[PDB]
């Protein structure tokens, strides 16, 4: 517990309409940045921690269809 | 709103006051020819993308259709408008 | 509940405008029984010509001739238009009511401009019932602002596409689908477009339901304006027109089967444009026509809709979704080729969902067959999906010989 | 951050002047040369040049029977 919140650690086990927020936060809008970015493979050992940050990221879950749609769309105007 | 948009509609009413069920079978990668994409020899403090309409990728428009009409009895009258200003292209 | 009575405090108030000075409360109990007695044989009688003199208001004249039926003297001066009008006057301990009358000059009573002249008695006759209900005669009961331009703009083109003719119609959707401003009139049309459709539920219009698809297949060829934002509005319209019931107004005559695939071949194009991983719109759709074509109890109507809209989705949608209930075919021809009731509309709809069907699993069962084809069509439900089948296989080959 | 750090984020917002003139009078133009072209089209029409409906359409000149109502009186009041 960091003061009462459990950190997702894999330690641990798991008229106008108002102006809507993404659902996405910044820090986890910042980490896909940053993971998209060392992905693109510009120095080989952002790539391995970057791949293995994929491989582990228990709440990267409610982020997948960005990196789905960056997958997709990018194999399509790169080939 | 019965001034509102649709007033003529209104109007024309007259109305004054004022296992194959199974959820995989419907997942896109069962039900859709992918292989046909597969290209053969062709020839972040503010939100980076783009946010999505909350009322249809939450809302249940499907309570919007109907099951039985015109031989059916229920009413309809004056109803109001609201002006999403998420989306662009709106002046106001 | 109890006999009720003027107050015996109203009778000392009396006797003082006679000049009674003191008045005790036993004598003033016998006049207050008396009056209120009297009050209520006028109140019964005045209602004895409201109700033989049929009038239900009890107009002063029913008093009137009531105290003329009880030799007493008439009350003067009640036939004119008045009300009910009190004044309050506090006073250093008095407290009381009276009228304040006032006061006009004689000139304005010759010079009032005078009222118009009344009308004889005369007769009318009309229908009330004719062997039925009533007639709808009218002797009878009845059962963020746009600019003046673009209001202008709002007007004309709303009322072009409502049908007196054909040619402003034309003019009017060229103009929806090729002008580059018409962004803040969006909304508007969207409005307009889905409460059209909503009354179609009152009055089984198919024509204005065939002008309100022009529409939605208009705005969508606009190159400038993103229906991103009001997709959610126009979706559920355009399902209307593919999945209701009733189309027509005379369902045996009226081709509710156009607006039925011109609608399918709308949505295939609105979830071709607009479906996205985010929105899953193509999804959604799809599941909507499978729960409403597997289900039974649908009406051959809802069910070609179904199959017309899940048919215009692609090929792999009709190969994982009609090619298993291929067998509803033999249960459909359970009322074709025999059916009890011949005079019917369960045939025309049903032959209809059945060329509808093997129409669009002609190419399907081209795609994933043998070339021979021998007995595809006995193997196939009621050996007629079969012929379809192979009358496909010799278009393919006539377009292979065209190319 | 991720483990436990949530900020809410918002759409860019164009608070511009000049871009916000731009598009208001570009959405002025572009729905009354809409207007004015299913206006004419859907009635009688005129043309500066000989047969010229698709460029340059002008509506027809309609007489009054009385003139002066739609000339003196103000529309919007």
């Amino acid at each position: 517990s960091i003061e009462g919140c459990q950190p997702a650690i894999p330690e641990n086990p798991p008229r106008l309409k108002p102006r809507s927020i993404h659902e996405l936060s910044v820090e986890q809008q910042l980490y896909y940045k940053e993971i998209t970015e060392a992905c693109v493979g510009s120095c080989e050992a952002k790539r391995a921690e970057a791949l293995q940050s994929i491989a582990t990221d228990p709440g990267l879950y409610q982020m997948l269809p960005r990196f789905s749609t960056f997958i997709s769309e990018g194999v399509r105007v790169n080939v | 709103w019965r001034y509102g948009p649709a007033r003529l509609w209104y109007d024309m009413l007259g109305v004054p006051e004022d296992d194959l069920l199974a959820d995989e079978n419907f997942l896109m990668v069962t039900q859709l020819h992918w292989e046909d994409d597969i290209i053969w020899d062709g020839e972040p403090w503010y939100s980076i993308f783009p946010i999505d309409n909350e009322d249809l990728v939450y809302g249940r428009w499907e309570d919007n259709i109907i099951w039985d009409a015109q031989a059916m009895p229920r009413l309809l009258e004056p109803p109001v408008l609201t002006l999403d200003p998420n989306d662009e292209n709106l002046i106001l | 509940l109890s006999n009720t009575v003027l107050p015996s405090e109203s009778m000392k108030v009396v006797a003082e405008s006679m000049g009674i000075a003191q008045i005790q409360e036993e004598t003033c109990q016998l006049l207050t029984d008396e009056v209120s007695y009297r009050i209520k044989e006028i109140a019964q009688d005045a209602l004895k010509f409201m109700h033989m003199g049929k009038r239900q208001k009890l107009t002063t004249s029913d008093i009137d001739y009531a105290l003329k039926l009880k030799n007493v003297e008439p009350l003067y001066g009640f036939h004119a238009q008045e009300f009910i009008p009190f004044r309050f006057a506090s006073g250093g301990g008095r407290e009381l009511y009276f009228y304040e009358e006032k006061e006009v000059d004689l000139s304005d009573i010759i010079n009032t401009p005078l009222p118009r002249v009344p009308l004889d008695v005369c007769l009318k006759a009309h229908w009330l019932s004719i062997e039925g209900c009533q007639p709808a005669i009218p002797e009878n009961p009845p059962p963020h602002e746009l600019s003046v331009e673009q209001q202008l703009y709002y007007k004309e083109i709303t009322e072009a596409c409502v049908g007196s003719c054909e040619a402003k119609r034309a003019e009017a959707l060229q103009s929806i689908a090729t002008d580059p401003g018409l962004y803040q009139m969006l909304p508007r049309f969207s409005t307009f477009i889905s409460e059209g459709v909503r009354v179609n539920v009152v009055q089984n219009n198919l024509a204005l339901l065939i002008y309100l698809m022009r529409m939605v297949k208009a705005l969508m060829d606009n190159p400038t304006l993103y229906l991103e934002k009001y997709v959610h509005e126009l979706i559920p319209a355009v399902m209307t027109c593919i999945v209701s019931r009733q189309l027509c107004l005379r369902p045996d005559v009226d081709n509710h089967w156009a607006l039925r695939d011109f609608a399918a071949r709308l949505v295939a194009q609105i979830c071709k444009h607009f479906s996205t991983t985010t929105n899953n719109i193509q999804s959604r759709i799809t599941k909507t026509f499978t729960k409403s074509w597997v289900d039974e109890k649908t009406p051959w109507t809802t069910r070609y809709g179904s199959i017309a809209g899940l048919a215009e989705l692609g090929h792999d949608v009709i190969k994982t979704l009609i090619l298993p209930r291929l067998q509803q075919e033999g249960e459909r021809i359970r009322s074709v080729l025999d059916g009890p009731v011949l005079s019917n509309i369960d045939r025309i709809g049903a032959d209809h969902v059945q060329s509808l069907l093997l129409k669009h699993c002609a190419p399907v069962l081209a795609k994933l067959r043998p070339p021979p084809d021998n007995q595809d069509a006995y193997r196939a439900e009621f050996g007629s999906l079969g012929p379809l089948l192979c009358s496909q296989v010799v278009k393919a080959r006539a377009q292979a010989a065209l190319q | 951050p991720h483990t436990y750090i949530k900020t809410p984020t918002y759409r860019e917002p164009v608070s511009d002047y000049q871009v916000l003139r731009e598009k208001a009078a570009s959405q002025r133009r572009d729905v009354e040369r809409a207007l004015t072209r299913f206006m004419a089209k859907t009635g009688e029409t005129q043309s500066l040049f000989k047969d010229d409906v698709s460029t340059f359409p002008l509506i027809a000149a309609r007489p009054f029977t009385i003139p002066y109502l739609t000339a003196l009186l103000p529309s919007e009041l």
